[PDB]
């Protein structure tokens, strides 16, 4: 429902919140294998899986599991839409 | 002339004392200037030119002779050589590779320090060299080469006034060929400042203070001005380096002056060749204009400072308004304010120059690389070939055909479309006016088009104006500038010299009007005769003062106009109409002559070169469907292929076939075999057939057309089309793609066509969706769902690991497979890199006309098929044969298109015989008309002459001579109106109507592939909206207006259905769909994903962009 | 004016401190996605460019400091990673815009919504629909004046859905899938339903 | 500013005591900074610098090998004198490739962009997720209630009640039998539904 | 043409009132904040975490 859009100034504690992780690290997707890095621009950690309800180590694949983070290389298992919905913040020096 | 034309009595009363010349010269001629054939050759020494100069040959020139930076050794370039095509044409183009000859260029290397020179060959590329039919083949497709008219180099004096003040000021702007241009100026407060760049304005007495006149030499030649006495003493500066080095700060401001580098710099950008060049035409104009170097043809192409002053001096003179003036030295020459638009100045560089330009800039780059490459190597091993680097000129012409603007696909639907293409004159381009100023003003026709450039064809779009069609007569002049020619006459006598002119040339004289009367000998009968003069303008003169007449009616019109029947009849949009849609009528599969047309129709066929025609007097020997063989006069044999059924860019068919029979005398240059859109060597864009003008049960009303469906029965109207469908196997890091019969997941049967190899049989007929081509790709996904697993364990399906992404019919062409043809990397093929195999399916369609089509006649009467009736439901004349088309009445007069019942009425007594009874002497109507028209058959031809056709008392007269049919009757009566039967209740009509025969088009405007729909299907990824265009399921825009609308009828609930449900709203679509197929309620739609975008972007503008409840 | 300008700021809740930057935040990747086309070629957004322009000074600066280097060299690292951030946010607004290969200037977050394209002025006024259809028109005369001819293979495939509910609800079919199959061929039988 | 790190680390290592000039030995360092920079961070996609070495080494050798014969080098040509075979210089030329942009303009306008006409080959098409559904309420929901006990072994065996298969002693120990018993009424029960008087109506999903 | 995106679409059933047990476990960070993850049944218990 909408009555009305507020246009605020965004400080910096708003755009920690907005982000669930941080890019730390400047490549966008391995050259080889053609999958995302595990700090780049394009992490499935950060953004979610590309893969429907599936994992980057292959453990969890299936809608049995959904919402559990992985326990080795952190990507949770969820609809592939979450990536045009999360953002992610850099802490400049 | 033609010695193969069949008998077609023409209405034409004047003679002809020019025959049309060559309708493909500007490209040809261009192109042999440019390779500088010696055919060429010895046609430019005929015209008294000593020593002509190839295109080619010059841009070497330019470069000849070459230097380092000390001067030690020298290069050189010379003789242009050309060896061969590497194969034929045909070849060439079903190779789809590019047509190209090998170019050689002699180059040669002198040591200044040691005295030893070489010379040898060097491989420069190939060259696509044109065809014979003006065109160029590159990666198997045929282009064509637009001009492009632009502003020729001189001094263009001008004049504005000032609206605030009343004030009149003058200016004077150079336009270079290359560099920075530089114009005069004389302000509203007496300061002549120039402008010398983009940068800001001085007096231009500082500009002639810099360079060697002093303060008491100005005053030598000047000494009658009243501006220059006023300016001479405004400024105040008596020192030359002062003036010197002040314009040389206000050039480059910031930078360190010298008292050498003053001169060395402005002498760099003037008058040096290396950075500003005029061409031989820019110095021509500049010397004529001026009066400078009368006659010489001395080769200077830059700037000399005595024209500079000569100009400055002309703005003087002109500013006073004197009528003319001299500069000491030259010659007397007239003061005028110059036109811009004037086709004295505005000239089109044509194919050659265009090619020539991009030659040049890659030898420019190829030059600075040898002098960069020059440095490292030695002095006694080095040679030309080790010092060139031929990449940028090659890569520079690569770049020119396959990315200009100017190089266009061929319109090749029908030969007349291609004949008007390759004559067409274009401002668009690089080096033109750009499109996105397009000045409105240029756009109107000056009245120096006349014989030169068509005022009738031009495109309807945006593009009116700025591009039109070359007129039938004209020829460019060497320099660029369109000719025209011209009948000189004499002391009240008409000569046989026909001179060709330039327009400031015909601007000198008078020229009479070619419809005026003349005696047998060449006398003007007339006392008075009406004429053009010098604004421009029609007057009338007497006998003595005429200097000129025009050569032939048809001069001011290009051939598309001249193809129109009465067309001083017809205003001027209709015939633009009607001229432009002669170029989209596609050809059938049997052509039929008009009956009544133009003398033009011959040769308009013969030089668009679809036409085979015979190279040597002789005989037929053997006559196939595939290919001719004739032996000539001289014992040699001679064979001509002949294309069946062939694909044209636009989709069209493109057959060719014999009309010669064994045992035949041709003669040279008789045509052998039919175009796509001829028949007897005559253009033939149409169908001619019965017409009745009535409106009827308003099956017709707001000008749609009904059809007899006789023209369906008989294929009247049928046309055959070819589309080309490709598909390429090409490998993946998962595994390579096959091209096999056997896919996964498809019945036997839908392999029923398909060979062994997985293409399709030839002939065999596919519908939508079939399968043209099999091709399993690697897949590799193995984690099933557990349904489709259970499901393939129940069947014997039991797991693949490759996809079925086979090539298949798009969702709207049928038709039967007609030719197949593969490319493989196995055989070293020239597939571009990253591709195993390639195959190409054609598949062709015959198309009936039907409800939703589009015809038009010659006239701009276009209109969409309303109905196709019933023979029987048809009104017929009392003889029993029924019309095949009717057209409404109120059309005619309102959008002002008469001559198409001059058409229709001329129809019917062509295909009806006239004869006309000589017992009183001939009939007064008659008086002139030419014997040979008297009488004739039935079902005879007859030519109508532009501007020279039956006048309206002739073709009454003919209408009340008609003969009668088998029973001895006539149907139309002497007014060319008949009694028509209701086809449906069978009653006769109240009133008479019009009949006759018309001449009409079938348009490539077709229906057969406008409609399209979409119900739900494949979408965009990035902007989530369904994808549209071409491709299948292509979506409807709904733009703004209607959102608009819309919001005026106050419907909220569907603007937000057209806006969320059906557009993107991901999770809402799917929802709506399986709503729709169970039937349930439609839920709400939510947030579009367009909105919820445009909260990240502001969110990641650091914006806190937060919604509110 | 500075009263204008200040008073936004009072009692308005927002303190100034937001348009000092101690994080720049990165739009989601479906926004600047890496898309493999046909033959391996791959296409991404220039803000990836942008983005990594920062990351790289960014990060070389956490390295200066730690080197504890000149005044000089980290002067002029906090000056680049400025004008970076810069382009970032709206390019072209100081100096030259930085450009990708050839001669272009690459479009910055807010060249996404100020130009003549963008959401504003360009992807908001009007959008492609489904369920609709295009063809040329022709005169009626037979029709009432609520009544509109439409082609059957048009009107057909527009309302292949209906089409399909009706057909399996009149045993015509025993799935939505074989309707769907059926109607694909326009068997004869389903002209019926679809008037 | 990468000249600057190299300058840096090079004063690390300079060493009057060998008597060199610090710009002799430093430009070695400077060189090394600016080039590992420049391979590890000139590209959106990184080719490591053990790769864009190769990389390197093939692109110098293709433009100088032109000299010989005024050709462009081909992978045989390239492959005589890089010591490697023509597949593997097919693959480094691929692996070179680098990423085109999106916002370049197409059309003769600046309306139109390369991207519009992108097709999702990812697209949920609706259909599909309708059939399945009623596959769903077809295949579990009917055919299942045929055979009780008997059909509660396709249950666990397939998955298809919780998404885990199992396999035959895992469900022949939840009831009282062995793995083989399992087998057993699997094949009857494979048996009986295999048949068509059944799978007619399962069939035409994709028969 | 057509597009990839590295990914797949799957539409198997989802649930929420059928759920594996989730192993919640929270973790303190040296910034002086707290975070919480979700993990599976296999009781594993990792000693360290990368957090948002
Ligand atoms: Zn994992």
């Amino acid at each position: 429902f909408f009555d009305e859009l507020r246009i605020g100034l965004a400080t910096a504690d708003d755009i920690r919140n907005w982000s669930y992780g941080e890019v730390k690290k400047p490549e966008t997707i391995n050259y080889r294998t053609l999958k995302p890095e595990k700090d780049g621009l394009f992490c499935e950690k950060i953004f979610g899986p590309t893969r429907d309800w599936e994992c980057y180590c292959g453990k969890y694949k299936r809608v049995r599991f959904k919402g559990i983070i992985c326990e080795r290389c952190g990507v949770e298992v969820t609809r592939a839409k979450v990536r045009r919905e999360r953002m992610g913040h850099i802490e400049l020096a | 002339s033609v010695p193969g034309a069949p008998n077609r009595v023409s209405f034409a009363k004047l003679r002809e004392p020019l025959e049309v010349p060559g309708l493909l010269d500007v490209q040809t001629d261009s192109f042999e200037w440019l390779v500088g054939s010696d055919r060429w050759r010895q046609a430019a020494i005929d015209r008294g030119e000593e020593n002509p100069v190839g295109g080619l040959e010059e841009v070497l020139a330019e470069l000849s002779p070459i230097e380092d930076f000390s001067g030690s050794m020298s290069l050189s370039f010379s003789d242009p050589r050309f060896d061969e095509v590497k194969a034929s044409v045909d070849e060439c183009k079903d190779k789809d590779m590019t047509y190209a000859a090998p170019l050689f260029v002699t180059a040669e290397f002198i040591n200044n320090n040691t005295g030893e020179i070489k010379s040898q060959t060097v491989f420069m590329g190939d060259f696509p060299m044109m065809t014979e039919k003006g065109t160029f083949i590159i990666n198997g497709t045929e282009r064509v080469v637009v001009s492009q008219l632009v502003r020729s180099p001189g001094v263009y004096f001008d004049e504005t006034i000032d609206k605030s003040t009343e004030k009149t000021l003058h200016s004077v702007k150079v336009i270079p060929g290359r560099g920075a241009w530089l114009e005069f100026d004389v302000d509203k407060r007496d300061t002549v400042g120039v402008r010398i760049d983009r940068k800001r304005r001085q007096p231009v007495t500082v500009l002639l203070k810099a360079l060697g006149w002093t303060n008491e030499q100005i005053v030598e030649r000047f000494g009658f001005s009243e501006i220059m006495m006023g300016t001479l003493e405004k400024d105040t500066t008596s020192g030359t380096d002062e003036a010197l080095l002040d314009i040389y700060r206000k050039l480059r401001p910031g930078e360190p002056p010298t008292k050498e580098s003053a001169q060395t710099l402005l002498e760099n950008l003037f008058f040096k060749e290396k950075r500003y060049d005029l061409a031989r035409v820019g110095r021509y104009k500049v010397n004529k204009k001026l009066g400078l170097n009368a006659g010489k043809p001395i080769t200077s192409s830059t700037l000399t400072e005595e024209d500079v002053v000569a100009t400055i001096e002309y703005l003087v003179r002109l500013h006073e308004g004197q009528t003319s003036m001299t500069v000491p030295g030259g010659v007397e020459v007239p003061v005028e304010v110059d036109d811009i638009d004037h086709f004295g100045n505005r000239r089109l560089r044509t194919v050659g120059e265009l090619i020539q330009n991009q030659i040049r800039v890659g030898l420019s780059r190829m030059e600075r690389v040898v002098r960069e490459r020059m440095t490292t190597q030695d002095v006694e091993a080095i040679t030309p070939q080790t010092l060139i680097n031929i990449r940028p000129v090659v890569a520079a012409i690569k770049e020119f055909f396959g990315t200009s603007q100017l190089s266009q696909f061929m319109d090749q639907n029908n030969p007349l479309s291609g004949l008007t293409h390759k004559r067409r004159l274009s401002a668009l381009g690089p080096g033109g006016l750009s499109r996105e100023r397009a000045g409105l003003e240029v756009r109107d026709v000056h009245p120096s088009h006349y014989g030169r450039m068509c005022p009738i064809e031009t495109p309807e779009g945006p593009n009116i104006g700025l591009i039109g069609s070359l007129s039938v007569y004209a020829r460019v002049n060497p320099f660029g500038f369109i000719e025209t020619p011209y009948r000189k006459v004499e002391n009240g006598v008409v000569t046989d010299q026909i001179d060709y002119l330039t327009a400031d040339e015909e601007d000198r004289h008078v020229v009479a009007q070619a419809n005026s009367p003349t005696d047998e000998n060449g006398r003007f009968t007339e006392d008075r005769v009406m004429v053009r003069k010098k604004g421009g303008e029609v007057e009338f003169v007497s006998a003595d003062q005429v200097d000129y007449m025009d050569v032939s009616p048809r001069q001011m019109v290009s051939v598309a106009t001249a193809m129109i029947p009465f067309l001083e009849h017809d205003d001027a949009n209709r015939a633009l109409m009607g001229a432009n849609m002669q170029r989209q009528a596609v050809p059938l599969v049997r052509s039929e002559a008009p009956l009544v047309g133009t003398g033009m129709e011959l040769r308009a066929a013969i030089d668009a070169g679809d036409v085979v025609v015979a190279d040597k007097t002789g005989v037929i020997e053997e006559v196939s469907a595939d290919y001719i063989t004739v032996m000539a006069d001289d014992g040699t044999r001679q064979s001509y292929r002949l294309r069946k059924f062939a694909r044209s860019n636009h989709g069209t068919c493109a057959n060719q076939r014999p009309i010669v029979d064994a045992g035949q005398r041709v003669e040279a240059g008789q045509v052998i075999a039919d175009g796509p859109c001829t028949q007897n060597g005559e253009m033939a864009l149409g169908k001619n057939l019965l017409v009745a003008i009535m409106p009827w049960e308003g099956h017709n009303y707001e000008d749609a057309i009904i059809l007899s469906n006789r023209l369906v029965e008989e294929d009247v109207l049928t046309s055959i089309h070819i589309e080309e469908h490709e598909i390429d196997a090409r490998d993946t890091k998962l595994g390579a793609e096959e091209i096999t019969r056997d896919i996964p997941n498809v019945s036997d049967e839908v392999l029923a066509d398909l060979d062994e190899r997985g293409i399709v049989r030839i002939g065999a007929e596919v519908r939508d969706g079939d399968i043209l081509v099999g091709k399993v790709t690697p897949k590799g996904e193995t984690e099933l769902t557990p349904e489709e697993r259970l499901l393939r364990a129940i069947f014997g399906e039991k797991a693949r690991e490759v996809r079925d992404t086979s090539l298949k019919v798009p969702h709207g062409e049928s038709g039967k497979v007609i030719g197949i043809r593969v490319f493989s990397r196995e055989d070293d093929d020239e597939l571009p890199a990253g591709v195993n195999e390639l195959v190409r399916v054609y598949v062709a369609q015959k198309r009936k006309i039907s409800d939703g089509d589009k015809l038009a006649g010659r006239h701009g009467n276009k209109g969409v098929i309303g109905k196709i009736l019933p023979v029987e439901d048809m009104p017929f004349l009392p003889d029993g044969t029924p019309v095949d088309i009717i057209l409404n009445t109120h059309g005619v007069p309102r959008r002002m298109n008469i001559g198409q019942i001059l058409e229709t009425h001329l129809g019917w007594v062509a295909k009806a015989g006239w004869n006309i009874d000589v017992a009183a002497g001939v009939p007064d109507w008659a008086s002139k008309l030419p014997e040979e028209l008297y009488s004739a058959p039935a079902d005879s031809t007859v030519a109508t002459p532009v501007f020279d056709g039956a006048q309206e008392g002739e073709l009454a007269g003919l209408l009340g001579s008609t003969l009668p049919n088998r029973d001895g009757e006539v149907m139309v009566d002497a007014d060319g109106k008949s009694t028509l039967f209701d086809g449906r209740s069978g009653e006769p009509f109240p009133y008479p109507v019009t009949v006759g025969y018309m001449y009409i088009l079938k348009l490539h405007h077709l229906v057969d592939d406008k409609i399209h729909a979409r119900s739900t299907g494949p979408y965009s990824m990035i902007t989530q909206q369904p994808l549209g265009g071409k491709a299948q399921f292509g979506g409807q825009r709904f733009g703004e207006m209607e959102c608009w609308a819309m919001q005026a009828y106050g419907a909220a609930y569907t603007l937000q259905e057209l806006l969320t449900i059906k557009s993107d709203d991901t999770v809402g679509r799917v929802k709506v769909y399986e709503a729709i197929v169970k039937g349930e309620n439609i839920p709400e739609p939510g947030i579009p994903e367009s909105f919820k975008v445009l909260l990240k972007e502001l969110q990641s503008l650091c914006l806190n962009v937060e919604v509110l409840s | 004016k500075r009263l204008k300008v200040v008073a936004a700021f009072q009692q308005s809740g927002n303190s100034p401190m937001g348009m000092v930057l101690d994080a720049v935040p990165v739009i989601p990747p479906e926004l600047r996605p890496m898309v493999q086309l046909d033959g391996g070629r791959f296409a991404t957004s220039d803000l990836n460019d942008l983005y990594r322009r920062v990351i790289n000074r960014n990060n070389r600066l956490k390295r200066l400091i730690d080197l504890g280097a000149p005044e000089i060299i980290v002067n002029n690292e906090k000056r680049m990673l400025q004008e970076s951030v810069d382009a970032l946010f709206d390019n072209g607004r100081r100096g030259r815009p930085v450009t990708g290969p050839g001669n272009r200037p690459l479009k910055s977050l807010s060249d996404l919504l100020k130009g003549k394209q963008g959401r504003f002025r360009q992807n908001l006024l009007g959008k492609r629909v489904d369920y609709s259809g295009r063809s040329v028109i022709v005169v009626g005369p037979q029709l009432k004046l609520h009544q509109c001819g439409l082609p059957k293979l048009m009107a057909l495939e527009l309302f292949k859905p209906f089409v399909m509910k009706r057909l399996v609800d009149l045993n015509h079919a025993q799935n939505i899938k074989s309707a769907k199959r059926m109607v694909e061929r326009q068997r004869p039988q389903v002209w019926d339903v679809l008037e | 500013q990468e000249g600057n790190l190299g300058l840096i680390r090079a004063v690390e290592k300079f060493d009057y005591t060998k008597g060199y000039k610090f710009s002799t030995y430093a430009t070695w360092w400077i060189r090394q900074a600016i080039t590992r920079a420049m391979a590890d961070q000139a590209r959106t996609i990184r080719i490591p610098v053990h790769m864009v070495e190769v990389i390197n080494k093939l692109g110098r050798i293709q433009r100088e090998l032109l000299q010989d014969l005024g050709r462009e080098p081909t992978p045989e040509e390239l492959a005589k004198e890089m010591d490697i075979t023509p597949e593997k210089v097919l693959e480094i030329q691929q692996y070179a490739r680098e990423p085109i942009s999106l916002d370049q303009t197409i059309g003769d306008e600046g309306d139109s962009q390369l991207g519009d006409f992108i097709e999702d080959s990812e697209a949920v098409v609706a259909v599909d997720a309708v059939s399945f559904t009623l596959l769903q309420d077809q295949l579990q929901s009917v055919l299942e209630t045929l055979s009780e006990r008997e059909a509660g072994v396709v249950r666990l065996r397939f998955g298809l009640t919780d998404g885990q298969p199992r396999t035959l002693d895992e469900i022949g120990q939840v009831y009282g039998v062995t793995r083989e018993r399992i087998r057993q009424i699997e094949s009857k029960t494979m048996s009986k539904l295999r048949h068509p008087s059944r799978s007619q109506v399962l069939r035409d999903y994709l028969d | 043409l057509r597009g990839s995106r590295l990914g797949a679409v799957s539409y198997e059933t989802d649930r929420n009132h059928d759920l594996a047990p989730r192993q919640v476990a929270r973790y303190r960070t040296d910034n002086g904040e707290e975070f919480d993850v979700p993990f599976a049944d296999d009781a594993e218990i990792p000693g360290t975490w990368l957090c948002r």
